[PDB]
């Protein structure tokens, strides 16, 4: 969106991959500087933290993104 | 009205005889001569519209013609001195070497005149498309392309859609020669306007020698290859031999007899305006040839004793020799074969009379005078500034008008497509951005005065096709630009077999009577400028040849804005129309007024018209820069606009309900704020 | 009647009075009302007039800040204003249509100056809507 | 003597004061046309004269005080 000038609510999760190829077929040499991520679940669920990190760097990070943070 | 009571007597006789010609349809005529005259008489024109649509169209045409000739522009510092275009504003664009004064005259002419013409022209296009469809054409551009149409003459036919394909076919071959002329002129303009012109970009539009860049001929004093050598001029040998304005018309008359064409007509030698009276006897001096009828051929020009008035006499007498040749034709078939043949015959006469081979035998140009090969490069580059420099301009303008008339450019994209075609075809960039309130093509004469413009492209191609064919019949040996067709009767016979036809035969057949082909060709134009194309490729060894359509004169002081409405609000989110861009230009002008008051203690009355917006997108992004309040040449530097936005960023955020991450400025990042919470 | 009163004016019956209370809405953190803030006020009224003629009457009329004519400026921070046609000084927009244009964009003019509907009053335009139906 | 004022609908017809703008203010009975000529004369000319006159007053007060 910051590289191809598209509306806001344009190119959501349902239409990521088809809008990847609509841009590179529209104009080449503007897709080559784009840095994308290969992030996917079963890689975010699969960290091997154990022993003290499951309460001090994993559980307390998910508490800050809840509604009432200093009560949970 | 001694001629208006005779002219309206003639204009009414045509429309009386036009309705009588409707009784004979064209699907039963077998003879081609009587068929061609009926096509010229049966055409309806603007007599097919409604009775109040035909008078609305004539009011727009008179209004657009009056804004052009009487619209004026005055000075920011002194509003009492206003300049018209035709004196005064043309002499700035032709003679000034000041970047700031040329930019004022270029931009302020497009403003007022620009806008008026805008709505006028919109209405115009609309009305013009209705007249052409009622005459069984597709649009009005197809109506204009009907001058080149040949129908059913058994191997000489020519479509109206074939002209678009032959113009774009010949243009792709002129493109290597034009790129080396573009790259040579750009390098020489960088020594005249330093720190204004990029060595790999387009040329700024206000630096081209006239108001539109139609000709590059006024750039000769800056781009001359060998400046210490003067050009060949014989305006002083004509005075030493006391040549009046009767000997130079007798020398032109001897040039046409030498190739086999006839003399003048006694009546001609009798009546004529070959000199200016000078007293209170007034008159128009424009050089014109006249064809009054029944063997009456007259020339009217204020003839001085100069070299180019010697050349204009050869140009205008070629029009008389063309009219004298088809005088045995019917009245409706007395013209050139198309609109481009008539001005091409006149320019090969002044081309062959200006050679130093010709001048040293006429009495001028003393007989021991060997021309250098450095004055031949000086001669050819002056020709290419007028001939080659006008061909991408002429092609681009008719391509823009052909697509506007058929609807391929919508009305909200007229000015956006105009400057994309100028950066791509012509290699010329605008110095300030222009929205859809401008009508920059209509600021030219031919657009607001309803004239076709493709005749200046085809005449340039026929001119060198005729000259190369007539120099092969005259057995010329060296290069084409030194050729002279005088004293050759077998070259004046090939010309006369086309001259005597008129519109009796198709124009594809009148070419084959001279050049031996049926289509227009661009290889004789490229053979003319072949000694210059070799010299330009050696001057462009280290330079870059070509242009990039991304550089701009205002691009290094612009700031990019990015607006994310549906992330800051989501729902409860408004729609970004043109009223929100007006409020944004007012908040930037507010922020500029506050910074100059609290940091510099000056009161500068910035307005929303001083915030120039370019490159608007759906994502909601644009560039902007700020100028002085009534000085378009004075761009405020970007590092001072960054300080003014930082002072009032919280005030601009509250006016749009955005918060510093949904309104970003791309180079201005928020800095301050210590989170020192607990005591 | 013999004599004249120095209060009547040809533009006085289509004017709207504005009253601004800066030190009650903010107190401290309060800015100073110079002539640059009157320029932003004339632009927000011209913005509000452009939006009303587009969404109610479907006309595009290019109002500017020079079409908002301000009179009778005081320290308390009060003035009268009326709106004319963009380049026709004889054509005063009627007051009942300027009252409808200000009602449509009142929340947008309040946010541009950090005031909230009681420190920016228009004296004849009062806020109306809003049911407090809280509990389900 | 040389400042002029032109029409909103037709910007090509500009009137000087001494012919043309005086005959509107002396002969017209149209409220809207008299209000246009009254206000548009004060605008441009008005402003220029503004700073000019300010400077003027300043300079004129210095000549008179040096003459006691
Ligand atoms: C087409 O019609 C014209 C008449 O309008 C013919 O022209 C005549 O031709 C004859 C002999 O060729 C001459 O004697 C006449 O003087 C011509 N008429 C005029 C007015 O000059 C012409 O020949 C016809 N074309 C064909 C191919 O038959
Ligand atoms: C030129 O315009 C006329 C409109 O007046 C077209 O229509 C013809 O008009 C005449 C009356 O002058 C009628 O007798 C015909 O019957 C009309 N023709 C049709 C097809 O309706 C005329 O056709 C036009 N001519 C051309 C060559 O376009
Ligand atoms: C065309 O040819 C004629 C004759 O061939 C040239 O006239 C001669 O010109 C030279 C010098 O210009 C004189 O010495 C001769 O006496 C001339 N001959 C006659 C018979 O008068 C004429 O100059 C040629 N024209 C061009 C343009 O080359
Ligand atoms: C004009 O012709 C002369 C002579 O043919 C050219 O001068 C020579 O150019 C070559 C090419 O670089 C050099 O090696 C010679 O030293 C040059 N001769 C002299 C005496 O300097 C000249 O380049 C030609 N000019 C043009 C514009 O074509
Ligand atoms: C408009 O702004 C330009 C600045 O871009 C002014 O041009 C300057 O003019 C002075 C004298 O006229 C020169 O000494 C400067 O070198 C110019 N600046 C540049 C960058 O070349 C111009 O004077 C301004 N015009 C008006 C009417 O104020
Ligand atoms: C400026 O606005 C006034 C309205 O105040 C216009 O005056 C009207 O003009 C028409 C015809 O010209 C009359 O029928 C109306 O009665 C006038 N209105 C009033 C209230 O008297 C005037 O035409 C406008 N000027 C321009 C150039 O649009
Ligand atoms: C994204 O943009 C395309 C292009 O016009 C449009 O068709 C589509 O509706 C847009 N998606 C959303 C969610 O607005
Ligand atoms: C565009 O880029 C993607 C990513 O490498 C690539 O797979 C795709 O083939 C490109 N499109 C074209 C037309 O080459
Ligand atoms: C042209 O006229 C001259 C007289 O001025 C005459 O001598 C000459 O023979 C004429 N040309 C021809 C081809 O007869
Ligand atoms: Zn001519």
């Amino acid at each position: 969106i910051n590289g191809f000038d598209l509306p806001e609510g344009n190119v959501t999760q349902e239409n990521f991959v088809d809008m990847q190829q609509r841009c590179n077929a529209s104009d080449p040499a503007a897709y080559a500087q784009l840095v994308f991520q290969t992030c996917d679940i079963n890689a975010f669920l699969s960290e091997a933290v154990e022993g003290t990190g499951l309460a001090f760097i994993v559980f307390t990070e998910a508490i800050t993104k809840m509604p009432l943070s200093p009560l949970w | 009205q001694n001629m208006n009571n005779a002219g309206d007597k003639w204009s009414a006789f045509l429309k009386e005889q036009s309705t009588l010609a409707q009784m004979y349809p064209l699907q039963e005529i077998q003879n081609l001569t009587v068929k061609l005259q009926l096509q010229a008489l049966q055409q309806n024109g603007s007599s097919v519209l409604s009775e109040d649509k035909s008078k609305r169209l004539n009011t727009i045409l008179n209004t657009m013609s009056t804004i052009y000739s009487t619209g004026k522009v005055c000075n920011p510092d002194n509003p009492q001195e206003c300049l018209l275009l035709e004196p005064g504003l043309n002499e700035i664009m032709a003679n000034s070497l000041d970047y700031n004064e040329r930019l004022w005259a270029w931009e302020s002419w497009r403003s007022e005149v620009g806008k008026q013409l805008r709505p006028l022209y919109e209405e115009y296009v609309v009305l013009k498309n209705e007249m052409a469809r009622a005459n069984h054409y597709e649009d009005y551009g197809d109506y204009w392309r009907g001058d080149y149409e040949v129908n059913g003459v058994d191997g000489y036919d020519y479509s109206r859609g074939q002209l678009i394909e032959d113009v774009e076919h010949t243009f792709e071959e002129i493109k290597p020669l034009y790129e080396h002329l573009h790259a040579y002129v750009r390098a020489k303009l960088m020594n005249a306007y330093p720190s204004y012109i990029s060595p790999i970009g387009c040329l700024p539009a206000h630096l081209l020698g006239d108001m539109w860049g139609r000709f590059w001929t006024n750039l000769y004093s800056l781009t001359v290859p060998f400046g210490q050598k003067p050009n060949i001029d014989v305006t002083d040998a004509m005075v030493d031999q006391a040549w009046d304005a009767q000997r130079i018309f007798k020398e032109a008359e001897k040039f046409f007899v030498s190739v086999g064409l006839p003399n003048m007509t006694q009546g001609f030698w009798e009546n004529s305006m070959l000199t200016d009276p000078g007293n209170v006897q007034k008159a128009v001096c424009h050089p014109t040839a006249w064809d009054l009828g029944k063997g009456d051929f007259r020339i009217l020009m204020c003839t001085k004793v100069t070299m180019d008035d010697f050349l204009t006499a050869h140009h205008e007498m070629g029009h008389i020799q063309y009219d004298m040749a088809y005088a045995a034709q019917p009245f409706l078939l007395r013209n050139g074969a198309n609109e481009g043949f008539h001005e091409a015959v006149g320019e090969i006469m002044s081309l062959s009379a200006a050679t130093p081979k010709h001048l040293k035998s006429i009495g001028l140009l003393s007989p021991d005078f060997q021309e250098d090969n450095e004055t031949e490069i000086n001669f050819l580059l002056k020709q290419a500034l007028t001939i080659v420099g006008t061909l991408p301009f002429t092609y681009m303008l008719e391509k823009w008008r052909w697509m506007v008339f058929k609807g391929e450019i919508p009305k909200d994209q007229w000015m956006k497509k105009w400057w994309e075609m100028k950066r791509e075809i012509v290699g010329v960039v605008e110095p300030v951005p222009h929205d859809e309130t401008y009508c920059d093509p209509a600021s030219l004469f031919h657009v607001s005065n309803d004239y076709s413009f493709i005749r200046y492209y085809t005449r340039t191609l026929y001119q060198f096709q005729f000259q190369e064919a007539l120099c092969q019949a005259a057995k010329h040996e060296g290069p084409l630009h030194k050729c002279d067709i005088s004293n050759s009767t077998e070259a004046g016979q090939k010309l006369f077999n086309m001259l005597r036809l008129g519109k009796s035969e198709p124009w594809t057949l009148a070419l084959e009577n001279v050049v031996g082909a049926k289509n227009m060709n661009v290889r004789p134009l490229l053979n003319y400028f072949e000694p210059l194309f070799t010299w330009l490729k050696d001057q462009n060894k280290n330079s870059f040849v070509g242009w990039s359509t991304d550089w701009s004169p205002y691009a290094d002081q612009s700031i990019k804005v990015r607006i994310s409405l549906k992330s800051a609000l989501g729902d409860k989110a408004y729609e970004w129309n043109d009223n929100e861009m007006y409020l944004f230009r007012s908040s930037v002008a507010y922020a500029m007024r506050q910074y100059f008051l609290k940091v510099k203690n000056q009161m500068i009355l910035f307005g929303e018209e001083d915030v120039r917006v370019a490159n608007l997108k759906p994502r909601i992004s644009f560039n902007f820069f700020v100028t002085a309040p009534k000085n378009v040449s004075d761009i405020i530097p970007r590092t001072e606009v960054e300080k003014a936005i930082r002072m009032s960023r919280s005030r601009i955020n509250d006016a749009f309900r955005l918060n510093d991450n949904s309104l970003e400025f791309l180079g201005i990042q928020p800095t301050l704020g210590p989170p020192n919470q607990p005591p």
